[PDB]
């Protein structure tokens, strides 16, 4: 279905085996599926056809808001309130987008676990490593900022991480 | 006494001549409206204390209360605005005259400023 993007939300091709009956006994599941298709699926499909016909007469569109990039807190001068405000808002929006990216990866992981079923420990290794990487990066970025998090606090955290990495690299190269 | 004895101060002058160059308060100033409200409250309290009908009696008296309060509030607001303008004028002049005491500092960005990070956990 064109409702969502198959690249963002992948699913493996569905291999459904053909029925291979070996008995003369009728299949109650098949009979009940036929009854369900006659009594339920046809009325609901007719109702949806009517509603979709009514919708197509009143077609109208809504758009996705586009935000342009603005200078960030690294470029903002000290106690320059306007640039600080714009940078803080931009950082907040990026934080929201990162949260939703983590949500998408988690949805992939859950769906793969359920889909694979009894062999999920081996068949969902690709999704587990991707979730591990995404979650580790997200944690390193926004792990312990507190209730009053801000772009300045995240910048201080990143500067601390960069100092620690530089020190470790110097010690290794020593 | 900060501004008492400021040079060129005429004693016992509620509003000097140099205050005429400032924008006078608008007659619909919220502070003037609050002064009128104080006058109205005084009128109601007068009726209540004298045991007249509070809202009805003494309409002329209530009008006089409100008018007096608005009048004095207008002049008080003019004097208050003049004093604040004078304070800002003096402060700006002193900062201009003492550059070595009020120096302009080079602005450093947050990419250059280093701040200690305190994790919350
Ligand atoms: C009919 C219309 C209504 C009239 C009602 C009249 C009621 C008030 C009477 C008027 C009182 C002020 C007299 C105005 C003429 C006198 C001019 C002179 O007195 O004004 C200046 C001085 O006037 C008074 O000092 C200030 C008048 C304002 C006082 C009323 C407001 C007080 C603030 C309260 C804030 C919260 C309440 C807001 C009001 C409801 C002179 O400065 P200066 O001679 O060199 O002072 C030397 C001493 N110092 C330097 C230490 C101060
Ligand atoms: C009767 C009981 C006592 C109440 C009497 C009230 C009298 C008010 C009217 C005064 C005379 C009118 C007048 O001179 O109006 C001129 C001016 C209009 O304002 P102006 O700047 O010209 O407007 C341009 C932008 N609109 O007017 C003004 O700027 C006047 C505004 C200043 C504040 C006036 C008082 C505010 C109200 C206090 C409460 C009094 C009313 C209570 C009513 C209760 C009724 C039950």
């Amino acid at each position: 279905p064109d409702s969502w993007d198959k690249d963002v939300y992948p699913e493996p091709p569905r291999r459904t085996p053909a029925p291979a009956p070996q008995t003369s006994l009728p299949n109650p599941v098949t009979y009940l599926t036929k009854i369900f298709d006659l009594l339920v699926d046809r009325p609901v499909t007719l109702a949806r056809e009517f509603i979709e016909q009514q919708h197509a007469k009143n077609r109208y569109y809504y758009y996705h808001r586009e935000f342009r990039r603005v200078p960030d807190i690294t470029e903002c001068e000290e106690k320059d309130i306007l640039c600080m405000f714009e940078a803080e808002m931009q950082w907040r929006r990026d934080y929201k987008v990162d949260q939703e990216i983590v949500n998408i990866i988690q949805e992939r992981l859950k769906a793969c676990q359920q889909r694979e079923g009894e062999s999920y420990r081996q068949n969902c290794a690709k999704e587990l490593e991707q979730f591990t990487q995404v979650s580790k990066a997200f944690q390193d970025r926004y792990s312990d900022l507190g209730a009053h998090y801000s772009a300045r606090k995240c910048l201080a955290k990143q500067k601390q991480r960069m100092l620690a990495e530089r020190k470790a690299a110097k010690e290794a190269a020593a | 006494t900060m501004m008492s004895g400021r040079p060129g101060r005429v004693p016992l002058q509620f509003l000097p001549n140099e205050a005429r160059s400032l924008p006078p308060p608008k007659l619909t100033d919220p502070r003037l409206v609050y002064m009128g409200f104080l006058g109205y409250c005084s009128g109601l309290i007068d009726n209540a204390i004298r045991r007249r009908p509070v809202v009805s009696a003494g309409l002329h008296r209530q009008l006089l209360y409100v008018t007096s309060f608005v009048f004095f509030g207008y002049y008080l607001l003019k004097r208050q605005d003049y004093m604040y303008a004078l304070r800002d004028h003096d402060m700006f002049a002193y900062v201009k005259s003492h550059p070595e005491d009020f120096p302009e500092k080079d602005k450093k960005t947050y990419g250059e400023i280093l701040e200690e990070f305190h994790p919350v956990r």
